[PDB]
């Protein structure tokens, strides 16, 4: 039945292994879906995003914060970005980022490294699909890679409103141990697989109801372990069936709650409430962002 | 007195046989919406496909300034409308139409108003 879904989560018995690294070998490995007419990969990939992050305790504030790393496509356009703004309700400040120049629907779009990027306020999520295709190198032993992925550690712990989530795209060789330790830091998490790339160890690690500090201590190299386990023992049929149904697409504007707080503030009470998404805990100012100019004068 | 004519060289170009814009972002939706020519969210109707619109702006697209005096752009951070016999070349729709300012339709595409 799983196919009328948008994709599959990872099974919380699957969480509480302690299993060992394996190569990934995924039995539909080359398989592709067969989309609707006329509709990108990458629209598909992030419209069931979407539809599975329907079903958590999203905190969605009035004047809701969105910034979307790895925005911008070989096509220079940002399909992404496109469906988030569409899910996201009318008035949604959105930020997108990449590395190389793209168009995008975002109302605010930074090119560069991930690491020129500052912002000064707090989001209630953060979307990423940075990936480097050369990190998939299956002659080589797969350790825990930095590169963004200290860059999106920092940026979670730094700047995403308590009761804010995220959902940060990995594969087989592109994750982080520390990215899945802060997993343990939300009120619940998971790794999501969309029906239309099932064939690709891709996942994207969401965590739901960021609580500012370990509710559960999570070995990130472990989890990654019994990530691939799953992958490796469950395969998933590929399908788009998810993608002819939009009627309930929109992100429910559920006109949560923001208030400013302090550290001495955070009660079990408050816990309580950022726990089942009706609590967000940021400023409500203004929202500046900038990005790291480097100055060179190469004339000689 | 010298500024470059985007608009008039892609529609010289498509005369000229040249394969129209690609990569214009296609949505995901109903198809049974409003079927308005620019909305804040996707309204294609039965007839219609609809577009992230950036992607669809030829001067998004090609690195240009827009004509607006202020630059600002009528499609960015909304969706488009396209008929679905356009749809082979949104950038090229949305050049040569124009939308009405009472109904919202795109003028020939569904604006009733002149009737
Ligand atoms: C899987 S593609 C993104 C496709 C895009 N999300 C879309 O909607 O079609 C991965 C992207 O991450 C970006 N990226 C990789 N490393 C980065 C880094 N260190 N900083 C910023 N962007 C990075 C690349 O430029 C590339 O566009
Ligand atoms: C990221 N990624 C995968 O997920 C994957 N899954 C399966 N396979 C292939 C099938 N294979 C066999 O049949 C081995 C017989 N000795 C092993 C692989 O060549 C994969 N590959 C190549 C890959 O790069
Ligand atoms: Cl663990
Ligand atoms: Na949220
Ligand atoms: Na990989
Ligand atoms: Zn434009
Ligand atoms: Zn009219």
């Amino acid at each position: 039945s799983q196919a009328w879904q948008p994709g599959v989560a990872m099974p919380n018995l699957y969480k509480m292994q302690r299993m060992l690294l394996e190569k990934c070998d995924l039995q539909n490995y080359g398989d592709s879906a067969t989309l609707p007419k006329g509709i990108m990969m990458n629209v598909a990939k992030y419209t069931q995003l979407c539809q599975y992050l329907n079903t958590l305790t999203l905190a969605v504030p009035y004047n809701m914060r969105v910034i979307h790393f790895g925005a911008g496509s070989d096509k220079g356009v940002a399909p992404g970005t496109a469906v988030l703004r569409q899910w996201l309700p009318t008035g949604t400040l959105l930020v997108d980022s990449d590395l190389n120049d793209f168009v995008s629907d975002a109302d605010s779009t930074l090119i560069g490294d991930c690491a020129t990027v500052h912002t000064a306020n707090k989001w209630d999520l953060i979307i990423s699909d940075m990936y480097d295709p050369k990190t998939k190198n299956v002659t080589k032993e797969n350790d825990s890679k930095e590169g963004f992925f200290t860059y999106i550690c920092g940026f979670i712990q730094q700047k995403l409103a308590l009761g804010g989530s995220v959902a940060i795209k990995i594969t087989e060789h592109s994750w982080n141990a520390d990215l899945y330790k802060l997993m343990g830091h939300f009120a619940w998490w998971t790794a999501f697989v969309t029906n239309v790339n099932a064939s690709s160890s891709e996942a994207f690690l969401i965590g739901c109801n960021y609580l500012g500090k370990p509710r559960e201590q999570i070995d990130g190299y472990v989890m990654h372990a019994n990530y691939i386990f799953w992958r490796n023992t469950n395969p998933i049929q590929l399908s788009s069936y998810s993608l002819f149904d939009m009627s309930k697409f929109p992100l429910k504007l559920r006109g949560t709650a923001v208030m400013s707080l302090k550290e001495g503030q955070i009660n079990d009470m408050i816990l309580s409430l950022l726990s089942k998404g009706r609590l967000i805990i940021r400023e409500n100012n203004r929202v500046v962002i900038s990005s790291d100019v480097l100055v060179n004068n190469e004339n000689l | 007195a010298f500024a470059v004519d985007a608009a008039k060289a892609y529609k010289d170009y498509l005369a000229s046989g040249g394969q129209p814009i690609t990569n214009c972002v296609k949505m995901l939706c109903t198809h049974t919406g409003t079927g308005q020519a620019i909305t804040v969210t996707p309204e294609a109707n039965m007839d219609q496909e609809s577009f992230g619109g950036a992607s669809c702006c030829l001067y998004c697209r090609c690195h240009i300034d827009h004509p607006n005096p202020k630059g600002f752009c009528d499609l960015k951070g909304k969706y488009v409308q396209i008929p679905t016999t356009c749809a082979n070349d949104p950038v090229g729709f949305t050049l040569k139409n124009t939308v009405c300012t009472v109904c919202g339709m795109w003028k020939g595409y569904g604006c009733s108003c002149d009737q």
